[PDB]
């Protein structure tokens, strides 16, 4: 299997009173939010509770999506993750609200005895039907099909033949939505039937889209906010960043040398931990050619030199400015 | 068993509370204070049951988190299913199949019931609508993909229905649309429910909103709830005020009540200073989540432990927007 | 059957010389406009005309769309009256103009010999002669179909089968249309086939939407307003808004005492007519929940305390702005 | 009877009342004054009727109710039914099915026919694009629906009419495009004309517009008559005159014959001052007006007093605007 | 047989060793663009390039639109010559960036053993085939489909069956092109497959469509004007103006004598060349309503005292500015 | 004969010119400079080929002519017909058929191939999405009428390749997403590719952009490269720098043996003095153009009256710019 940014990640790595490990199932460090992402999933687990919504707030880099899915390994894939960008509610084909119902109800599972179904699956298996061979085009579903989508589940569940998992959405870069989409979740977080929703968000105090200079803290409404329960994710140290270098190492598959991985750590240190990080693959690579199997400093350091970081790469724009293009 | 509705915002509110001569009480059917807009809501609610004038309007002004959605599902649950009751968001009228007023024109027609005597059918105007604008139309009710349904096919309806009526076949239901959020609506969305709540077919339209005077979208005019002065003309207004102290303790009761948590007394006063300072919705998101944490040291009630636990893990607004503030020009 | 807030209004109310009554039909006082809309009712009668237009202009609440409905039922139902508001011209299948030409269409009739069809109708049926998962559309009907259908009418009201009635099309909130819509009704009211039109206007001087700052005295382009005869509404005297409030008490079959008609009537002249003829159904439920058959003061007075008029509400809102949201 | 043609606004005009070398005459056809843009128009009219020189652009201008549509109308009127006049206004364009050049290349080919014999068939060229274009093609000529015309049809049919052409099969019959308020165009639309006037296929383009030297829509350039002078480079401009009070009481009489009305000349002299000082259209809405004042007196003659009448009932725009600006804070 | 604003021009009018003669093939002046457009009918007659992209600039009237169609006219119609405007893009069915691909692959030619068709017309014919009667949209073809009909052609002209042709596509007006497809221009000129391009342009320093106020030198991105050859074409003296007053008149069958010549040279340099071309046919309809076949000075007076060029109906404008709308 | 394929701008460039070290020679395989960006590219080939490590993003920021797009190309050629390589440009994702999401996806799932035996098959995710997608979506994948496809097949899709890949049915080949000017995404385009990446089946993008400090299209915020700072941190950034004399002489002599064109020692010296002065690319424009120009006058080596007689006869930018501005006025 190909190997992703997350792919380290296996849960929040608590104990067994949600005190977090400093360092275990891939995490290190960042205790506060992997201690309250560990109460989120003891509400998930509970499924009492419908549309409690929770906010990653951050800089960049600094795992909330990591926290995010790591709240999902914790879950296991029987409980459904709906995970989506902001972005995604601009269709072509449907209004921006049908988006959000629509990943809405793909968070909420029933198992059928066996099949694993949604009550998205349901609600277009019910609103499709003989020259039916068109494009098929997504449509604005209405709230009678989805009422009654949900008095069958009910009946189903009376008789013993399903039974429901309510799970999670996951709307990461939750800025990217626009002042309808923030009000049309008041009604979405407020039903009884509503999933828990998980937003991430890394702006601070940036204009809301589809508004007109209203400046609100993150990049969300006041509204929204207050519907929310924030977790606040820091930056790491430099131990803390060199022992996440060191787990990317053996995910990729890498041996990196402890002189190699002090002076990736001080890369670290300036430029980001995704920067330092993303070396890796390139170091080991170089030190396959070079006729040996382990990164020593100077692959680093030669990698250091043919690629850029995003502040190093600024300052080159800035002194040049009049040759580059506006 | 976990059925499809669960415990959320709401769930408590089991109407308004009010007696014959609807008059509030304190505490009753989930709703704690507000006893003006309550009051108000319940004479809203004996108009709407006496179905005789068309096209009344009434908006629910007021601070956020004073119950303005939470009166509306306390007239939802008095009014009882017979009655037709469509709930929608002021954003979910910009449709791509659709225009805005033809949005809207399904929403009144949607809240409109007509019960048709073979035995009793239950159809609204829209549902009649749908079914005659094309063959096998009855699929566009599931689907939506409606289009925009002919000027033609509704007078010849409204037509068919007033013969039923006056043949007594037919018997007409008006109902509720709650439009919440009502900002969100444009200007010409504005400019169609000037006219529209002039027709006698139209139903009782509920509004709330949480703004001052603010802009109105799609003009640049300030106006004081974001409405225009012309449709505010043709509306009552119900002021919801903010809640006191002993109200926001009744109303968190309540919730642990409905969520099944048992608190200390001591925690029900600091989680209440917790609240009265931050948030009435902050304060409630902490009841399940102390809940957890309670449950999680093997005790079984909720301590003040418990309550500063939670607070320290989980940031309100005010608080999270400090801490950005410290770290200034990390945030994008 | 179900009153609505002009269902009191049967007629323009004048006498037989033309000048109008003080109080007849439902409407009271206005008696200039309710003249210049009987001159209106007198040229939609004679026929002989097409494509003239009339304004009625003045502040909100002064009867324009009571005026517009009045001719309407001075006319009667033989002759076609097609109401619609400015922001309908606002189709996603059709451009505006197309909605603004059905409607004309639509405005005019033919009494086929009994069939009473209008020009649209005859568009629509010839412009579709279809199920099977497709599904019904607007179409941008074509200048040559209705040069036909122009043709096929004038052959059959020369053989004497059918008869022509022009009627009457009312565009209420004219201000909402567009530049584009604006230029496109000076084509459409130069023609000698379009119908009698009657707009109606609550704006000052305020800018044409769709142009980025042009001011205009009605909201409405000043080359429009030379092709239009204006009508003004006035401001009603506290004696009218006494006696429009008794005339909508005795519709809404609601008994009211001297007293709070008074009472009714300095609320009306200190708020708003609309806000206390609004006032009067809650007070005869508080009437009749105290077990009382007609509104006394005591009513009115808790009415006004349990509800706002917009004045009210917005003083509340100015004084804590803060608390409100932006 | 009623037929489905009333008296309209140019119901009166019937040409452009010229006589053989195309000198104006002072009264003819229902045209008064206007003696060098008729003239100018009579030239143009000769050029059409020849018909051997392509694409070429006229553009009325003049203030508003100088008779710019009124000229346009005496042109259709002296043409006839024989060749095409393609009559639309600037906004029509904005179409939502098709984009703003194809319906610009509909417009152009609709005002070029194709008389082929055989029988004698008249058609345009937009009519056998949209015929070969699908193969149920000729519905979508009335339902429009017509879609965006692939160009090799264009092409292919444009080579098959010449093969007509130079068989004697088919005649060409070129018209006219008349495109009242041309203004409304945008600067992409303004962008196509450029070329498409180009085409030794294009017809006369004929344009009136009743701006000054203002914005270009879809621009935020300052051009005269709202066109790029690009465009304008590519016409010949006619200029309309305002009327003096001669033309204005001769405007007044022939209308009032058009609408079948009988006047005193007190009457006449009346209106045409109240002509001159408000607007010439104001005055010619005034006289159905007084007409029907007079009946309803039962009298035979429209008197300075049934004038004076409706002139109190019927307000012009300067008289409306100064009522409203002494009530502003009342309107919004 | 009607004659068109360009008929009159047949060719660059170069002598056999590539340089310009004064007047000859309806062109008159200009040598300099003449010459360059000969080296460019050099190219595009080798064969070898693909992918080059010409700039006409100059101010109004200066003959670019000519110089094209003179290069189209020496290639003949053996070549294929796309005529395209910038404004043609902005399509409702498929996007801009499809539009600009179809008219570059309609300007590559291909013969098969005798049927002319493009690439565009392999491209259109193998996208599709109830079908007959549903409505033929335009679609967004796939490179895999246009490469696959690239691998085909490349069969066919291993074959010897087929002979590739490479055209022109001359889009006019660019300036009305956008910043998205001059973006994707430079990837559509880039190609090795693509056909030669000439673009047109009179506009100054102004600002790019769908830019932000950037102001650039023909309304065209540097970017672009990197890739591209700029050919300048000037303004004409009096007698350049006469002689090409003179091929026009020639053009349109009209006689004219050597004053009115003078009068219509005088005019034309007061104004512009392209409104003393256009008072030809009106001078001599007039001439012939007074029993003459040729223009005298009296009728060219006559006519330019009827019709306005823009810059007196300008001046009419800005001193009457008042009473004309806004 | 003439193929489909002729002389294109990056024709001559054949792959990379490295050594097996990855080293880069001074002029092979048509590249000559930029040694840095070849041997970074070099290591991103390899990485590449690899296809161990998902989702991987690099930037080749430098200035215009600098040979991003000659670098993209030179990785191109070497990586081989085998592994896909998915080029556009950032204008392309903004299709009337579909969102920009949905298009960003299409050009994802086309650079991940699936080798499939059976006889062995190929095809990329995205065929199998539009063949999954409806019962003849075969169709859509030529002529692109896909709409946006659901993501239940997408992830179906996924389940059944893998389940493919474990019992070794399939075998996966990770490829190339090579947005050409970046820069014209919006910010919209900009936070998907930013939760893109992070996929266990997402290629390897490469991204080439011009722009220094400048705003992000859709905000009104700058940045450097056009790009947000959130999607910057994600990825390698790869820098061109301008050429030399020497490196501009040996690139026009590449360019020369390309095209078949002679020339003598001193228009070498003459065109690599204009490259110097006003831009590469118009010295290369200048080979062809003075070829042709030599070829006129029965010659074989181009000489330097050529190259004058070309530079005369066209223009670079900064030339026509001036004589521009020289008559400013005549210009709209
Ligand atoms: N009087 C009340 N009695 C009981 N619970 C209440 C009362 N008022 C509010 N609540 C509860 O407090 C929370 C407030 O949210 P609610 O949606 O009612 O506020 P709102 O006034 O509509 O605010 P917003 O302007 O943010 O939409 C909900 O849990 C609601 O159930
Ligand atoms: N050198 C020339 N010799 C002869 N006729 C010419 C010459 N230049 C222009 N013309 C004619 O003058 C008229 C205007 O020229 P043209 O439209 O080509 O100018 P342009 O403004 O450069 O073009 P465009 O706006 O189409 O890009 C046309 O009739 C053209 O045929
Ligand atoms: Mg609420
Ligand atoms: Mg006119
Ligand atoms: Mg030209
Ligand atoms: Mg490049």
């Amino acid at each position: 299997q190909r190997i992703a940014s997350h792919s380290h990640v296996k849960g929040l790595g608590l104990d067994e009173s949600g005190l977090a490990k400093q360092a275990a199932s891939g995490l290190v460090g960042q205790e506060n939010a992997r201690e309250a992402c560990g109460v989120i999933v003891e509400l998930i687990k509970s499924k009492k509770m419908a549309g409690r919504a929770v906010l990653l707030a951050g800089p960049p880099g600094t795992g909330k999506t990591a926290l995010a899915l790591a709240i999902a390994q914790e879950l296991g894939s029987k409980v459904p993750f709906c995970p989506m960008v902001g972005s995604e509610v601009y269709s072509t084909e449907i209004k921006k609200t049908e988006v959000l119902m629509e990943n809405f109800r793909r968070a909420i599972g029933l198992r059928i005895k066996i099949q694993d179904v949604t009550l998205h699956d349901l609600d277009v298996a019910n609103a499709r039907p003989m020259g039916q061979l068109m494009k098929p085009k997504k449509t604005e579903i209405t709230d009678k099909l989805r009422g009654e989508i949900n008095k069958v589940v009910n009946k189903y569940i009376d008789q013993g033949i399903a039974e429901l998992v309510p799970g999670v959405l996951f709307v990461d870069e939750v800025h990217m939505l626009d002042i309808e989409c923030f009000t049309y979740l008041h009604r979405a977080l407020e039903s009884s039937i509503a999933p828990i929703v998980i937003f991430a968000s890394n702006r601070g105090n940036c204009v809301i889209r589809g508004t007109e200079d209203i400046t609100s803290p993150h990049g969300i409404p006041l509204d929204l906010l207050d519907r929310v329960m924030i977790i606040r994710t820091m930056l790491y140290t430099p131990q803390e960043m060199k022992q996440i270098i060191k787990i990317r190492a053996q995910t990729e598959g890498i041996n990196i040398s402890e002189e190699a991985l002090n002076h990736l750590g001080e890369i670290g240190t300036k430029t980001t931990l995704r920067y330092s990080v993303q070396l890796l693959t390139p170091a080991n690579l170089l030190a396959k050619i070079n006729g040996k199997d382990s990164i020593e400093k100077e692959h680093v350091e030669e990698i250091s030199e043919l690629f850029y970081d995003a502040k190093s790469s600024a300052k080159i724009l800035a002194d040049q400015q009049d040759k580059y293009m506006k | 068993v976990t059925r499809i509705e669960r415990i959320g915002a709401h769930s408590h509110i089991r109407g308004l509370g009010l007696d014959d001569a609807l008059e509030p009480r304190q505490a009753s059917q989930g709703m704690v204070g507000q006893l003006a807009a309550r009051r108000a809501a319940g004479v809203v609610l004996e108009m709407i049951r006496e179905g005789k004038i068309a096209g009344r309007a009434v908006l629910i002004a007021g601070q956020p988190g004073t119950g303005k959605t939470a009166i509306a599902m306390g007239m939802a649950q008095a009014l009882g299913p017979d009655t037709p009751f469509t709930a929608i968001a002021g954003s979910e009228i910009f449709s791509l199949e659709m225009s805005k007023t033809e949005a809207l024109t399904q929403a009144f027609r949607r809240s409109i019931g007509v019960r048709i005597k073979e035995v009793v059918h239950t159809v609204s105007l829209h549902e009649i609508d749908v079914i005659n604008s094309r063959t096998q139309g009855f699929l566009a009710l599931f689907s939506g993909d409606t289009g925009e349904i002919k000027s033609e096919v509704r007078e010849q309806i409204n037509a068919k229905v007033a013969e039923w009526r006056e043949e007594g076949k037919a018997e007409i239901i008006p109902g509720v649309l709650f439009i919440d959020e009502v900002h969100m609506l444009d200007i010409e969305s504005f400019s169609f429910l000037n006219r529209a709540l002039e027709s006698d077919m139209a139903p009782v339209l509920i509004m709330a909103t949480n703004r001052g005077i603010t802009r109105i979208r799609g003009t640049s005019y300030q106006s004081p709830h974001g409405i225009p002065i012309d449709l505010l003309d043709r509306l009552l207004i119900v002021s919801t005020t903010p809640y006191s102290e002993k109200d926001t303790k009744q109303i968190l009761r309540i919730r642990c009540e409905e969520e099944d948590v048992e608190m200390s007394e001591d925690a029900y006063t600091v989680l209440t200073r917790i609240g009265l300072e931050t948030s009435l919705r902050y304060a409630i998101q902490l009841i399940t989540a102390a809940s957890l944490v309670c449950r999680k040291r093997k005790g079984t009630e909720v301590q003040v432990d418990d309550i500063k636990r939670v607070y320290s893990l989980f940031l309100d607004e005010s608080r999270s927007t400090q801490y950005m503030k410290e770290y200034q020009d990390a945030f994008l």
